[PDB]
């Protein structure tokens, strides 16, 4: 039901299988493992410096 | 009413006679003493 | 006054405890919104579960 | 001559106290009437071979704090640290008597969200546990006093004000005593 | 004192007319008998009056004729020493402190921040105190 | 400053020049407004930063006026 | 018996060193009572227990990052592939006993060790320690600043758990390789490889237990030599002057107050080690790079810069192809918070012009413009510091993230600012409340109504009278001045017994008779030589 | 059984129509529908008291249940009957499993937590902040089915850990070292919260120092 | 070096205010050496091997370390404070005045 709030990145378009979606766990910060993904907001939070 | 303004740290460098509820205006108008307590009552 | 140091304490409790309960706004789920007579069963856990009514109380 | 300030202080503030635990007597109250029958109900059994000795200590404390007044008016600050003491041991012991009760009635199956009873049983008498509390750590501070410089009738003043809380504290107990072991 | 014991008297009686009548009128007439909350603080309301009032009565008629309870008092009668009043302390405001910290604690429910609030009104009460008799240092 | 105004004037630092100040405030301002160009898609935090950056700017002008004019020294 | 081996061994020390003019004069050396001048023994004594703790630590941990299965007594562990730092860690809490007693004492003492530098610094630079000729001696302590939060930081690194390998991985590599042209140089050069590698924690463990603790102690003996020769500054007051110490010799008076105060910061960190849970690794579990944990806050001496990170914004600039990071901007605010605090002697003396000698120390409300100072960085740091802890502060005290985030970052500017005024009107307020008790002396708190309706207070002179009853003004010392009247004695003494029973009215009386002689020929003793000199 | 599912809508026609409607469609703007959703969300988000909600916010945070477990089963049953769903695990009895939820391999279960659970709670599972408002609750209260359904259902920010995903015997592995981990006695002494660092520097400043300093002005002098 | 101020703390000989405080200072002293003697009773006979969840010595093995800095933290501690005592109720009380030349 959210999939057409979906925006596609330049050369990224067709890197997902349908509704599945692969993004790396490391945070681009710093490295720390960003894994509070919150399922309705669809917000993925780093807990070290909370971006 | 009876001190400066505003009032020193202890709020008093004086103290007059107190026979009524109204110190300051007996103080201010001693003529005014006899008047009040003879037309207190109507 | 009878009691000059009781009667600075007033104010700063004063002053702190008002501020406790005005301090519930910044709070995710919101400050008191049962009334301030804050009639029974609302003010319950069950009807007001977030900290802004625990903060009014308090 | 002249009103004790202090003690006129602490007097009308004793007596808005009162009004504190009107609030804890009225919940205890309209639970009862409430009980339909059963007051204390199942399974809360409260015991007097417990509640009764330790009511009579804190009636007991009572004459102690009196007997230090005495010593206090007389001048007499050795005299008031003798009787304070004996006074804070026995009203200790009133916290501990009524902390082991707790513990047992716990066990039972007497807890504050366990029955509508628990409630007002534990915050009634918690509550003026509390004040007891309070008034020990009067004693300790008041006590603290003594040894910092000599006995002045200021000094002796705050022993009496604080003996007022203490005869306070024992009175509310007498008729929470009554109330909830007798008046069932 | 006599005027200012009289004034809690006459207090007390209307606060105990209150409480006899409506507790007498709420067991026979109110839905459900005798209105308990109600009641209970009716009653209890008496008791403060009363032990301000009794309090006031004893010292009344210990102490003669004050200045301030003369008719006709002169300024000078009442010259001397007062007392003793605190010229200046900031313990007041570290008490408020130290019992806003509990209450925070205890609205959040916080075992650490009741505790710690606890010990700081303990602390603070005990400055407030002992802050007019604690002797020079000894070095 | 002088003894009347702190009292410890000779016993130590007591006189900060009021152009760091006035620069400072601005500069506090201009840090405030330029945080908002960041990655943050809400705006409260906008405003909250436009309202003190405000204040900051009215309390430093309030000031040097009132320098300016002499009213205060 | 004992007393003629006393002077057997006695004579032979003298007749073969010579040692009686050298010890007589490092026996008889004066430092001041102040309670404040024991803040930097704390210090001093806390790392002397790290010493201790942290030596018996090094005899059962194995500093690898070798995996291997753990097969100890702890249940929750069994099977779990970790580091030999991991497993050794878990080794000393469980299979040695009283490990985790050491191993909790060590890092209650870190923790105090850092807090007690923190406490010490505040008093230096408040006072005016650091100023003339003791400019060096502040560079000295800032290096030693510096120093201990990098060696405790690399102290709970090394058993290699989850919670500071998060911490690890964050600061010591993305910062590292942020850095512009050469930062993944540095990083490639430290870590030996790429990220975790195999080397970072034998490398920490040796820089940890010998290289900086060796430039610590080298540090702290130049710190203590150069407090022991250059003199100790002392407060002004009654005896008080700039070419003369005031206090108590080193024996016996110093050397039993020292000695004493070593053995209450024992029994301090001691109970503390055994009455609070600190760093539960068990709890912690092994590092591994795909798990993490919520709050990964470091130790509060290093809050302040996880707390940097955390509150700067995604500022970053893309050069020509290049990148520079965010943490570019924490690296050069790190760097320069370390060169303002490690020259300010010199901005100090550079923007007053004073470089005169100074050996009386400034009462902080003295000095209104450096105690607002102060306060400024004590509070940006303390913001900072909350700042790390945002995220615990969000879930305990129920505010947004989003709002303690915004919070700091506003607050990382106005907070200073509204410190450094109120700081200043404090300073100077206090100042006003000096000059009152010199110019009306104490307020003794008792009000007098007089005959005409006047309600005055009764005061107290601190000096001569004048004609009438008002008293002559006295001049600021820059001693403090007494607001108390119990501080003055007029509160007498309850009297000479147990706290039970009273002792013999004649030896209560002759008790206080010689009390109350002594305090008069001391206080005399310090008037007569003042007025000498 | 009629009677239980009969009972079930008469608890939701009082209790949930306000943000949920009549038919469990799910009111616009102030609740989603309840179809499909089981009768392990129910179960949950009942008996964690969770439900019935009282305001939008961040997030509805747990307070006392106001149904009790009869009403809990026959309010789940209502919403398994609309849609089917996931189904909470029962024991022989047919009341709900508690002590056979807990796994015999807890060792399995603190690596599974630490993947899986410990991103937005802490490593002890003291609970964590989200986003923005939002929160990761304490896991100290929650009773083994608790913890199950949770996984099972997903609440409002919790992906959702499928039997697929996570297998029953990961889940029930995953729920002992929870449960373990909440009653087990601190080693060193006071836990001090179990948040790591923030609460051992609070507690150094208000004990350690300040009992260093108090002793450095018993020992030392003033002025 | 100059002492300007130097007398005996008890001037008065014969009081029982002295032998108070002397017992004073002692008791500290034999709390500290009852502390220690208890820390190596303690680390010696008391039960300190990790015991699982669920176990009936999780109880006792959890109060290990903390009794080990109890006893290790009092004994000390108590030294301390008998030594605080013995300089501040019976060293003499001096006051040093030494030249700087700085
Ligand atoms: C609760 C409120 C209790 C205070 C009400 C005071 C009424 C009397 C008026 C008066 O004389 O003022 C004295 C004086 C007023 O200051 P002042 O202007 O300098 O007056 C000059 C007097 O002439 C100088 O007179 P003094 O120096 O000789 O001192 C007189 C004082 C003698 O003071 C003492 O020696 C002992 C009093 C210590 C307070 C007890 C500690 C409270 C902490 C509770 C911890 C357990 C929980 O006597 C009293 O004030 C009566 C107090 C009797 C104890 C009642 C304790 C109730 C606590 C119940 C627990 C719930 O204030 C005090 O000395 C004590 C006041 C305590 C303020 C703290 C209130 C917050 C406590 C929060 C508790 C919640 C814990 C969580
Ligand atoms: C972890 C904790 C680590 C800390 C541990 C070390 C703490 C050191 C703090 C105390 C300072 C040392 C002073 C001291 O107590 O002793 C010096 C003292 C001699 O000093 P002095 O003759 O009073 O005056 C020295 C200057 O002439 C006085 O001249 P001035 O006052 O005009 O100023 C000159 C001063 C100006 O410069 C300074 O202030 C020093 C600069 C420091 C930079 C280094 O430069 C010096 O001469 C300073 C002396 C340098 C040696 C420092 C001694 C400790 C070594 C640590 C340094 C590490 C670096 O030695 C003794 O106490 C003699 C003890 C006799 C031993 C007993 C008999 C032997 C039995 C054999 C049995 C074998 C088994
Ligand atoms: C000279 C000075 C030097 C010496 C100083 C050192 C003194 C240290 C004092 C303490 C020493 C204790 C030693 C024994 C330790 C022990 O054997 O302990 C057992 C267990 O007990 C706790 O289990 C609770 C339950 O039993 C569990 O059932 C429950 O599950 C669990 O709950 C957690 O787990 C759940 C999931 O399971 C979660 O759901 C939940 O949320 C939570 O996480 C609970 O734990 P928790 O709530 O943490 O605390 C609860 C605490 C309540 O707090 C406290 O004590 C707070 C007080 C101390 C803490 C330290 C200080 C911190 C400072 C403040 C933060 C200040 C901040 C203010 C800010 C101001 C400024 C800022 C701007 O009640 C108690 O213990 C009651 C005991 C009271 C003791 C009082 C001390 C006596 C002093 C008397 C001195 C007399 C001397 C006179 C001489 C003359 C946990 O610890 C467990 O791990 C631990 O295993
Ligand atoms: C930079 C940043 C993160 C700041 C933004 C967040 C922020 C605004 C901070 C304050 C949060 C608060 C206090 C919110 C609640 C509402 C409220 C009452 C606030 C304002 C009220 C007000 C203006 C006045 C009332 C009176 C007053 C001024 C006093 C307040 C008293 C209190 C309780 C203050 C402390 C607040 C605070 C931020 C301190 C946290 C202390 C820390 C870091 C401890 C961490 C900690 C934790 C987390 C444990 O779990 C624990 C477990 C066991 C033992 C110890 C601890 C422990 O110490
Ligand atoms: C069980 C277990 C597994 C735990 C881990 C092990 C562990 C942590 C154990 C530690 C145990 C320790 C270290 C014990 C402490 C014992 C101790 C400190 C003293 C014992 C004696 C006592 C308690 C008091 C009464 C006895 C007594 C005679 C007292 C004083 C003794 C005398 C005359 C001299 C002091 C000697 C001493 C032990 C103290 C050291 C103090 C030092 C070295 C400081 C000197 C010093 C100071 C303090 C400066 O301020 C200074 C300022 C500027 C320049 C230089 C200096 C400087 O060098
Ligand atoms: C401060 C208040 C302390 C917390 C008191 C408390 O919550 O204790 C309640 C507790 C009931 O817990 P329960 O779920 O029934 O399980 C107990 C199994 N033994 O057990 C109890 O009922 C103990 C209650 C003791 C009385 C506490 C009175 C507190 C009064 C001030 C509130
Ligand atoms: C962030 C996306 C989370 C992850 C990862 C895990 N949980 Fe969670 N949990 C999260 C939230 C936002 C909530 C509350 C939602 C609400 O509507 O209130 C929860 C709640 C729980 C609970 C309930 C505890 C109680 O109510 O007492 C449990 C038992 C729970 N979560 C368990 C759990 C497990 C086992 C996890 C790993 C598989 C896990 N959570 C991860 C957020 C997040
Ligand atoms: C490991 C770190 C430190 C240790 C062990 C330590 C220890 C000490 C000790 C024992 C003293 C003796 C007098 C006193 O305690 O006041 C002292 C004095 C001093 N310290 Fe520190 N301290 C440390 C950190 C610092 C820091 C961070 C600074 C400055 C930023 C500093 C600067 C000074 C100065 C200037 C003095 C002399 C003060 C005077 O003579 O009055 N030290 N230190
Ligand atoms: C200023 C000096 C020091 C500081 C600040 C310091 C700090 C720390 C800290 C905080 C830890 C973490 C402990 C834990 O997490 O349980 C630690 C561990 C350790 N320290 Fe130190 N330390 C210092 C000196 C020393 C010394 C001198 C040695 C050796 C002689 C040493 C050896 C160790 C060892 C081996 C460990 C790891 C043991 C373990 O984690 O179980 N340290 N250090
Ligand atoms: C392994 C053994 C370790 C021995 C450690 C020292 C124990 C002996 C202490 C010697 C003190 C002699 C005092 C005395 O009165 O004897 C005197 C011997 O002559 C001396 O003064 C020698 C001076 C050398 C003392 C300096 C050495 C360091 C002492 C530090 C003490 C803290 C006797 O003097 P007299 O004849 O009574 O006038
Ligand atoms: S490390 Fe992911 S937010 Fe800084």
């Amino acid at each position: 039901a959210d999939m057409h709030r979906v925006i596609k990145r330049k050369g990224q378009e067709s890197f997902n299988f349908g509704e599945l979606f692969a993004y790396t766990k490391v945070c681009s910060h710093l490295g720390c493992p960003s894994s509070l993904y919150e399922q309705q907001t669809y917000r993925i939070l780093c807990p070290c410096h909370q971006s | 009413w009876a001190t400066s303004c505003p009032p020193p740290r202890h709020n008093f460098t004086e103290l007059p006679r107190i026979r009524s509820e109204r110190p300051a205006f007996e103080l201010h108008y001693p003529h005014m003493v006899e008047r009040m307590r003879a037309e207190a009552h109507v | 006054v009878a009691f000059p140091r009781l009667n600075a304490l007033s104010f700063w409790l004063f002053l702190f405890g008002a501020l406790i309960a005005i301090a519930g706004f910044i709070t995710p789920g919101g400050a008191a919104d049962f009334g301030w007579t804050a009639y029974s069963p609302l003010t319950d856990a069950i009807h007001s579960p977030g900290a802004g009514g625990d903060l009014w109380i308090m | 001559n002249r009103p004790n300030m202090v003690s006129v202080g602490t007097i009308v503030w004793l007596s808005s106290e009162l009004m504190f635990f009107a609030g804890l007597f009225a919940m205890y109250f309209t639970a009862r009437a409430q009980a339909g029958g059963a007051w204390p109900p199942e399974p809360t059994e409260l015991n007097l071979a417990l509640a009764v000795p330790v009511t009579l200590v804190l009636i007991a404390s009572s004459f102690t704090c009196q007997m230090g007044v005495f010593a206090a008016e007389r001048g007499d600050v050795f005299g008031l640290r003798r009787w304070y003491v004996i006074t804070f041991l026995m009203g200790l012991f009133f916290v501990l008597g009524q902390g082991y009760e707790y513990i047992h009635l716990v066990e039972h199956g007497t807890t504050i969200p366990g029955s509508a009873y628990g409630s007002v049983f534990y915050l009634a008498t918690g509550f003026h546990g509390l004040h007891v509390i309070g008034g020990l750590v009067a004693f300790v501070l008041l006590l603290a006093r003594t040894k910092m410089s000599k006995f002045t009738p200021a000094q002796a003043t705050a022993a009496i004000v604080v003996s007022y809380y203490w005869h306070f504290v024992d009175i509310v107990w007498i008729a929470l005593f009554a109330t909830i072991y007798f008046v069932r | 004192m006599h005027i200012e014991a009289r004034l809690f008297e006459i207090l007390t009686a209307f606060f105990a007319l209150a409480a006899v009548v409506y507790a007498v009128l709420t067991a026979m007439f109110a839905t459900g008998g005798v209105e308990w909350a109600g009641t209970t603080a009716l009653v209890l309301t008496t008791g403060l009056t009363l032990i301000t009032g009794t309090f006031f009565r004893f010292v009344a008629r210990r102490l003669d004729t004050r200045p301030e309870d003369y008719e006709d008092a002169e300024i000078s009668d009442g010259a001397g020493e007062l007392g003793f009043f605190a010229p200046h302390s900031w313990w007041p405001i570290l008490i408020s402190l130290s019992f806003s910290t509990a209450a925070v604690g205890a609205a959040l429910w916080l075992p650490w921040l009741i505790a710690a609030g606890v010990a700081f009104v303990i602390t603070s009460v005990c400055g407030l105190v002992f802050e007019y008799y604690w002797g020079p240092e000894k070095h | 400053v002088d003894v009347e105004d702190v009292p410890s004037a000779e016993w130590g630092w007591s006189h900060m020049p009021i152009g760091v100040m006035h620069i400072g405030g601005l500069l506090s301002a201009a840090f405030l407004l330029v945080m908002m160009r960041g990655n943050h898609v809400g705006h409260v935090e906008d405003w909250f930063l436009i309202g003190f950056a405000a204040v900051i700017v009215a309390l430093v002008g309030r000031n040097w006026w009132l320098r300016r004019r002499g009213w205060i020294r | 018996d004992f007393a003629k081996l006393a002077a057997a061994q006695g004579d032979a020390i003298d007749s073969r060193y010579h040692p009686s003019a050298a010890v007589r004069r490092q026996l008889n050396k004066v430092f001041p009572t102040h309670w404040s001048f024991l803040l930097g023994e704390i210090a001093l004594y806390s790392f002397i227990i790290l010493l201790l703790t942290g030596v018996w630590l090094t005899l059962f941990f194995d500093p690898s990052m070798a995996h291997v299965t753990y097969d100890g007594v702890y249940q929750p562990l069994r099977g779990v592939q970790m580091s030999r730092a991991y497993e050794t860690a878990l080794d000393i809490s469980f299979e040695v006993r009283g490990g985790l007693f050491v191993r909790q004492v060590h890092h209650w003492a870190a923790l105090m060790f850092a807090a007690s530098i923190m406490v010490h610094l505040a008093r230096i630079f408040f006072t005016g320690a650091f100023r003339r000729p003791r400019e060096a001696n502040w560079v000295i302590g800032s290096l030693l600043l510096i120093l201990a939060m990098f060696e405790g930081f690399f102290g709970y690194s090394l058993p290699d758990d989850l919670l500071s390998g998060t911490g690890i991985r964050a600061a010591l590599s993305g910062i590292t390789m942020g850095i512009p042209v050469i930062g993944t140089w540095m990083h490639w050069a430290l870590f030996g490889g790429d990220f975790p590698g195999e080397i970072l924690i034998p490398r920490l463990y040796a820089l940890h237990i010998l290289l900086i603790p060796g430039i610590i102690l080298a540090l702290i003996g130049a710190h203590l030599a150069l407090v022991w020769f250059q003199k100790h500054t002392q407060f002004p007051g009654p005896g008080r002057t700039e070419t003369n110490v005031v206090g108590v010799r080193v024996m016996p008076v110093f050397a039993v107050k020292s000695g004493a105060f070593f053995a209450m910061i024992t029994g301090v960190l001691g109970l503390m080690g055994g009455l609070l849970t600190i760093n539960p690794i068990w709890n912690l579990g092994p590092y591994k790079p795909s798990q993490v944990s919520a709050g990964s806050q470091p130790d509060f001496y290093m809050m302040w810069t996880d707390g940097l990170i955390r509150l700067w914004p995604a500022w970053e600039f893309y050069p020509f192809g290049h990148t520079i990071p965010q943490g570019v901007w924490v690296a050069v605010g790190m760097g320069l918070v370390f060169a303002l605090l490690i020259a300010y002697p010199f901005i100090e003396k550079k923007v007053t012009g004073d470089d005169a000698h100074h050996n009386l120390l400034q009462r902080p409300r003295d000095v209104p413009v450096r105690t607002a100072i102060g306060s400024m960085a004590i509070a940006l740091y303390l913001l900072l510091t909350f700042a790390c802890m945002n995220d615990i502060i969000a879930l305990k005290f129920h505010i947004s993230l989003n709002a303690t985030t915004w919070i700091g970052r506003i607050g990382m500017v106005v907070l200073p600012a509204i410190v450094y005024f109120v700081a200043y009107r404090w300073a100077i307020s206090l100042q006003r409340s000096d000059r009152e008790v010199l110019e009306h002396g104490v307020e003794t708190g008792i009000i007098k109504r007089l005959p005409h309706g006047a309600y005055v207070e009764l005061h107290q002179p601190l000096g001569p009278v004048d004609e009438h009853g008002h008293p002559i003004p006295l001049e600021y010392a820059g001693a403090p001045l007494p607001k108390r009247m119990n501080k003055l004695g007029s509160g007498g003494a309850p009297g000479t017994g147990s706290f039970l029973f009273p002792d013999p009215a004649v030896e209560h009386e002759a008790l206080t008779e010689a009390a109350h002689a002594s305090e008069h020929k001391s206080l005399t003793a310090l008037k007569e030589h003042q007025d000498r000199i | 059984q009629s009677a239980l599912l009969r009972t079930g809508k008469q608890l939701f026609e009082t209790s949930c129509v306000s943000c949920h409607g009549a038919n469990l469609q799910g009111v616009p703007d102030r609740g989603p529908s309840l179809i499909g959703t089981g009768e392990a969300a129910v179960y949950f988000q009942v008996s964690t008291g969770r439900m019935p909600a009282m305001r939008g916010e961040a997030q509805a945070p747990s307070k006392p249940p106001h149904f009790d477990e009869s009403q809990i089963d026959a309010l789940g049953a209502y919403v398994q009957a609309n849609g089917g769903g996931p189904t909470v695990p029962r024991d022989d009895h047919g009341a709900v499993a508690q002590e056979s939820l807990i796994g015999g391999d807890v060792a399995r279960g603190g690596d599974l937590f630490r993947l899986n659970c410990a991103s937005c709670h802490n490593f002890t599972g003291k609970g964590g902040a989200l986003s923005s408002g939002k929160y990761a609750p304490d896991l100290g209260d929650a009773n083994p089915a608790q913890i199950y359904t949770a996984m099972l259902t997903g609440p409002q920010n919790m992906p959702k850990f499928s039997d697929r995903q996570l297998t029953p015997d990961e889940k029930r592995d995953i729920v002992a070292y929870v449960r373990e981990s909440a009653e087990t006695p601190s080693y060193g002494g006071y836990g001090l919260g179990g948040f790591g660092p923030a609460p051992e520097g609070m507690a150094m400043w208000i004990i350690g120092m300040v009992a260093a300093i108090g002793v450095a002005m018993w020992i030392g002098s003033r002025a | 070096v100059e002492t300007i101020f130097k007398e005996p703390r008890w001037p008065v000989p014969g009081t029982k205010a002295e032998k108070r405080t002397e017992r004073l200072v002692a008791y500290w002293l034999m709390l500290g050496g009852l502390s220690g003697l208890a820390l190596l009773l303690v680390f010696l006979f008391w039960p300190w091997e990790y015991q699982p969840f669920g176990s009936e010595g999780e109880f006792l093995y959890s109060l290990a370390t903390p009794l080990y800095g109890l006893t290790f933290g009092l004994s000390i501690l108590s030294i301390g404070i008998g030594a605080v005592l013995f300089q501040k109720k019976f060293i003499p009380e001096e006051i040093s005045v030494q030249d700087r030349h700085d």
